[PDB]
RNA sequence: AGCACAGUCUUAACGAUGGAUGUCUUGGUUCCUACAGCGAUGAAGGCCGCAGCAAAAUGCGAUACGCAAUGAAAAUUGCAGUGACUGAAUCAUCAGAAUGCUGAAUGUAAACUACACCAAUUCCCUGGGAAUAGUGGUACUCCUACAGAAA
RNA sequence: UUACCGAUACCAAGCCAUAAAAAGAAGAAAAAAUUUUUUUUUAGAAUCUUUUUAUGAGUAGAAAAUCGUGGGGUUUGUGUUGAAGCGAAAUACGUGAGUUUUCGUGGAACAUCUCCCUAGUGCAGAUCUUGGUGGAAGUAGCAACUAUUCAAAUGAGAACUUUGAAGACUGAAGUGGAGAAGGGUUUCUUGUCAACUGUGAUUGAACAAGAGUUAGCCGCUCCUAAGGGAUAGCU
RNA sequence: AUUUCACUCAUAUUAAAUAAAAUAACUCCAAGUGGGCCAUUUUUGGUAAGCAGAACUGGCGAUGAGGGAUGCUCCUAACGC
RNA sequence: ACGGACCAAGGAGUCUAGCAAAUGUGCAAGUGUAUAUGAUUCUUUAAACAUUUUACGCAUAAUUAAUGUAAUAUGUCUAUUGUAGAUUUGUGCCCCACUUUGCAUACAAUACCGGUAAGCAA
RNA sequence: GAUGUUAGGAGGGCAAAUCCGCCGAAUUUAAGCAUAUAAUUAAGCGGAAGAAAAGAAAAUAACUAUGAUUCCUUUAGUAACGGCGAGUGAACAAGGACCAGCUCAAACGGUUAAUCCUUCGUUUGGUGCAAACCUUUCGACGGAAUUGUCGUUGAAUUAUUCCAUGAAUGCCUUUAAUUUGAGCAAAGUGAGCAGGAAUGCUUCCCCAUAGAGGGUGAAAGGCCCAUAGUUCUUUUUAAUUUAUUCAUUGGAAUUUUUCAUGUCGAGUCGUGUUCUUUGAGAUUGGAGCACUAAUACGUGUGAUACAUUUCACAUAAAGCUAAAUAUAUGUAGGAGACCGAUAGCAAACAAGUACCGUGAGGGAAAGAUGAAAUAGUACUCAGGAAUGAGCAAUUAAAUAGUACCUGAAAUCGUUAAGAUGGAACGGAUUAAGAGAGAAAACAAGUAAAGAGGGGAAU
């Protein structure tokens, strides 16, 4: 708002969106975690990642849950184990949630998530 | 304003008379939709509009000064009667005198908790009301423009 | 043309779309110096920015009462004043060689306003505490505790202002003091019949002094 | 204000009120001044008599700052003072006031007007009308010359 | 199981053709603001190439849809394969490295991948082994110093 | 000599508008039931209200009052329980531009007449511009180069693909071989028919995937001509 | 000749008649127009012309309605539903 | 007589400069704050706000080619004179005739200012 | 002088919106047209910067005078120019923005070129990991230069303060600003309805220094990015830790006695003539040719040619200079009472692309399924195949099936109804049929039963 140097253009911005490169795609991913993970991290929002766990609260689905298999940026979707959904052809594959439409419930370490959790606290 | 040189970047060429066509002027060439084509012109396709828009347009204007103190002046005294500012719009049917004062101290405390708090303290908790869900987007195509909520004011 | 109107005269006969400019950014730029200047007076370190000029008649005769900022002040203003020009620019006096004080009342009304900014002056060692008493008529310097207490009040900026005169239109005199047998009339024309051969009498007069 | 225009009350008539045989052609008569002396001679003659010709010398280069010279008629004179001043200026006969009319900008006085009769007003003027000399003296004043 | 004459014209319902209307918009336009050159240290521009499957556009230059380094930080995926379980997959930044033939083009030419001359050159270990028809330089004008011949 | 017919003119009346005029800044009427209820109204907006009289063609032209459109402030609203738009319509309103509703379709926005501001604001034409579509019309026409026929194969399908037979032509200045400019893969093999091959087509110079051009002796490269560019100068 | 004082010439139908005579008078700004034609009467040139050129008035233009079968100009008559 | 086969969409008195008239608005012998300036104004803000006790534009005076000159005239804070004329005052709160005032304006009469003639002219 | 395949360097070309020179029209206006106007423009040639150019009076004024240039308001559509026709048209003063002024030419060092450059090695310390870069001066050599560089802007003579140092000692702290990159950043995914899917409607809670925007299966302050607000980091720039000494070495600047009144831009100014330019007019500037100066007591201006002569100002014919100023170019940001795919740039897209012309050049058309194709049509039947159909199939929807949002009109098909003797439509008036219609086009109230909704009464 009051900060003239970046712009409020809804073009501008919509652009920015949609061409966004898979780096401020990531932290576009950012989902709200749960109550729990709140309190624990002290955080409010993080981003998703393959090897995690999130319930989905919106859509059609808005009660299951289950761990993520997949994520892509480019479609800015998630994708969870067992939301499969049958093809016309006779096979399964994966319904796109938004992750704005989800909360997380738990969350991995590893080489990477081991420093990115210090990050974070 | 639009640009200088819309639709009329191309070459005069209006060999009119005994081809049996309108003596507008066609684009040369060949090999093209364009070739043959009606130019630069009022009524042609991509021909400029017939009196192009200028960036020297008369935008602003000259108030007197003493037209806008008088102005001033009159929306103030205009403020002061209830019945006129009732007619506006505002919903001040709850609040006591029309020339309403309060105390300095509104300007000590600085949470907007607090100051919708003491509005309706004050008794305009239904004008308040009318400010928050008169929220919603335009009509027409004003909303693509940067311009998409349209407010009441309060 | 036709009807009642004014003959147009209106010189646009050119290709004047190319000369046609208008000023959108008029607010802007002045805010834009704006910002310059204040840019400039805070980062000089509390010098003014402005510089002194002297107050001077206007020329012609249509401005003879009038008076305003001049470029600069002359050369025996500032010898009057105690400063050469040559270390006089250091302290914000604006100085001009063309100008030439023909009456003692230009030079008496610039001379006190020299020694007024001159006593203003409040010098700033060089040397790391090394205050010293200065060159060329510059006034002294002044060390650590002086230069901390006068460094932050209120600076004066009247007298970098053109100086604003008062004139007294309303003013009257004794009625049996008055001249009541002139005749401003008959001495106008009486000068103007007699201009041509004062000029004369002149012309000769400075013939014989060049002898 | 295009909805305002009075080519819009009339989108439909055709010939867009500029008749229908005379029709509006581009510069029917000329452009500009063109047909004077010629075929708006009428016009010319009717609205403007003097134009055509020449009169006078020539004034090389002008310096109106030479020539420049406001003027004030005497009736004029005891309006520039507050009304205050005048009031104590009117019931003493032993005090006269003194107005520099350069101060206020007016460098001649003329003489139209009618002065307050027996009140003496010196002024201090740049040039001076005889009539207004005339009537200052018979009111009383007296005129200061000042350059 | 049978019945309507046909054609032409009109009306209504449903369709065909067509792409108007309305609603959309990673586009344009105008104004404001700020910074401003590039090139023999080879520019702009033009060719020619470069991906596993690869035409164009975009990007890149024989290190060729990208190398190194820095920040973020694990995917590329159409199949293939590639990766950590962070200099590794991908973005962003981009200072190091590299940057084909040309082009002011500048050894001579040009609808030539032609022809010269001078150092034959370059790489390897820190005095011995190879590739080689294979690497650099050589325009015109001018400036400052140098040289050896002249009247 | 009578009667009759016969105007948007004339006469009487009603209504619309224009112009003018007369006047104007707050109290109960009736009906239906049976004292009591019910039914309607009970008014006061000055460019306004009531009433009265006269008048009413109209090109060019001029004015006023209205009706719409994109966008902007103000106000206050409609939308997934379907907005805009669109087709048909309405015991609908106006005098009329138009307005408002119904049904169907539509699937995401729309209006503001409270008042005002703003303009790229209203189409039947301009041999208008762009796009789309007609009657003409299954019509004109598919006409140079003498000429084809039988049988078989392939194929879903054969007058115009292949094979064999026949009859013929190009015919010594050839639809024959090599030719250069120009073209640039049209060349070859295999496969294939959405479009093209103005008829058909399984063919093809079309489409698709691969492949194909080998020089000391053939040419360029070398020389010089008509000539071109450049150097020295000189303008 | 001017001015001032007297008197006074219908002014209660109006210094003759009649008059939807103030729908007047004046000023400003401005559009269109500035090719005309026809009819009666008068008339010039011409053999004459639905010819050329003029005067008065009225029409057509700019205007329909009833009639003259028919007709831009003739007769009646001009126009809200 | 010319254009028009049909339909959809687009399609033409506008913008700026300068002048006048008309009307509205504000102030008024003044009026306009020009460029600029300051301000804890500074998504909105490129607009609003303000101008430490003679900038200029137009008007307030005209006339003459021009040196230039420049509007009753000091008898008096009654401010030129007529004929019509709006309004006001009474006498015979509303009809009438007489005086009382005399807006605007029209038609004139006068003076006075600039210029030109004519007379005089130190 | 020539020459270098000598050593070290530069110029060329691209790009132009603003900028600096040259060259240079015509269309047009004058209602014709020739001077004039267009226009000192368009086209052409050349040359730079982030700005350029102009710039320090051979100025203006005539006044109580001003004091480089540039730009803004005004002078002013004025003075003036002009078949004095059409038209053209400044300057001074004034109010402001900005404001910095300077050095070459002669004097003198001749009891010392006191100057300048090249090359080759050493060191004085430093921020960078590094690469490099800022500073460092002992020199030596080779030259250039007296056919003139530097010192000096007078010199010597008295009276005051500065400017550097080498070395050692102690010292790189702390506030504001400005600025880049980074993080942190409140409140609901609560019922219920209708939904394919809320961000919708009711209803219950809040947060706001965040109710700017964008995204998310429909309209979200409380789902996400974020936006308010803050915390570090980065460049410098105002204030701010620390000076102490030893030392002679030099220089400078301010003020008293004398000289000497010096120098001061030559084929230049100026004049004549011709052309051009200008408002400049018995010539405003420039240019060509001819003639060709004076020396500050001069000559140059003072807007009418000339002679004689006063006054005022300035001191040409050499040069540098930041600011305020302009930017239809490029790049990067931010906005709008702008356009919404025949509009807006020619180009929302694979656009200066496809394509056309030998060439210079000319130059388009073309956006939209769906929320999700990680739901793009599976299976069966008939067909050679295209395709069609389904009792089958994704979706909320397939008459959303890729010529895919909606889907007008022109034009055409089907079905139904009606009319039909060389036009068809139409105006006015009904009549007959066929559609749709109850909001005035009858029935308020009354008593009962059945379902509800409210208001008052505790």
């Amino acid at each position: 708002k009051f900060n003239k140097q970046k712009s409020s253009s809804r073009r501008k911005m919509r652009k920015a969106h949609f061409t966004a490169p898979a780096g401020l795609r990531r932290k576009i991913m950012s989902s709200k975690l749960s109550k729990e993970l709140r309190l624990k991290y002290k955080t409010r929002s993080l981003p998703v990642r393959k090897d995690d766990e999130v319930l989905i609260c919106r859509g059609h689905n808005h009660g299951r849950e289950g761990k993520v298999v997949k994520i892509n940026r480019k479609r800015y979707k998630i994708y969870v184990e067992r939301v499969t959904r049958e093809k016309v052809n006779g096979e399964s594959t994966f319904i796109g949630i938004h992750p704005s439409n989800v909360v997380l419930t738990k969350l991995k370490v590893d080489k990477n998530r081991k420093k990115i959790l210090d990050r974070k606290a | 304003a639009v640009k200088l040189g819309a639709g009329y970047e191309t070459s005069a060429e209006s060999w009119g008379t005994g081809r049996a066509v309108a003596r507008i002027p066609r684009v040369p060439g060949g090999g093209t939709h364009r070739a043959g084509q009606g130019a630069f012109g009022n009524m042609c396709r991509g021909g400029g509009m017939f009196n192009p828009t200028k960036i020297w347009r008369r935008w602003g204007r000259k108030v007197n000064l003493k037209e806008k103190r008088y102005a001033v002046c009159s929306s103030i005294a205009a403020s002061g009667v209830t019945s006129l500012v009732l007619a506006r719009g505002h919903r001040i049917s709850h609040l006591k005198e029309v020339p309403l004062v309060v105390s300095n101290d509104i300007e000590s405390l600085s949470k907007t908790k607090e100051a919708v708090n003491f509005l309706v303290s004050l008794g305009l908790k239904d004008e308040v009301n009318r400010l928050v869900k008169s929220k919603k987007i335009r009509a027409g195509k004003g909303k693509m423009r940067n311009r998409k909520y349209k407010i009441r004011n309060g | 043309v036709a009807h009642n109107n004014v003959l147009p005269n209106v010189h646009l006969h050119k290709w004047w779309q190319r000369h046609v400019r208008v000023n959108f950014s008029k607010n802007i730029k002045k805010k834009k110096r704006r910002l310059l200047r204040e840019k400039r007076r805070k980062a000089n370190g509390g010098t003014p920015i402005e510089k002194l000029h002297p107050i001077v008649h206007c020329p012609t005769q249509r401005y003879n009462f009038r008076t305003r900022l001049g470029k600069g002040f002359t050369f025996e203003e500032l010898k009057g004043a105690g400063l050469t020009p040559r270390a006089a620019q250091t302290i914000g006096i604006c100085y001009d060689k063309r100008r030439k004080n023909r009456s003692e009342e230009s030079l008496t009304k610039n001379v006190e306003r020299l020694l007024k900014y001159k006593n203003s002056l409040v010098m700033i060692p060089l040397k790391k505490n090394k205050a010293k008493k200065g060159i060329g008529g510059i006034p002294a310097d002044a060390d650590k505790n002086t230069i901390k207490e006068f460094r932050n009040k209120k600076p004066l900026l009247s007298i970098f202002k053109k100086e604003k005169n008062t004139k007294p239109f309303y003013e009257t005199i004794e009625v049996s003091k008055i001249d009541k047998e002139f005749l401003a009339y008959k001495t106008l024309r009486r000068a103007k019949l007699a201009e041509r051969r004062k000029n004369r009498r002149q012309q000769k007069k400075d013939i014989k002094f060049k002898s | 204000a295009t909805r305002f225009k009075k080519n819009r009350k009339k989108r439909g008539h055709v010939s867009a009120g500029h008749g229908r045989v005379g029709k509006h052609r581009k510069h029917p008569g000329g452009r500009g001044k063109a047909g004077g002396l010629h075929h708006m001679r009428i016009n010319f003659d009717k609205y403007h008599p003097g134009y055509f010709g020449k009169v006078g010398m020539r004034h090389l280069n002008l310096l109106k700052n030479r020539t420049y010279c406001p003027t004030i008629n005497v009736d004029k004179l005891w309006g520039l003072l507050p009304e205050e001043k005048k009031k104590e200026f009117s019931e003493n006969k032993d005090i006269a006031p003194v107005i520099d009319v350069t101060r206020k900008g007016y460098f001649k006085v003329l003489g139209n007007g009618k002065l307050k009769h027996n009140q003496p007003i010196v002024v201090k003027a740049r040039y001076f009308s005889s009539v207004a000399e005339k009537k200052i003296k018979a009111v009383g004043g007296q005129c200061i010359l000042v350059a």
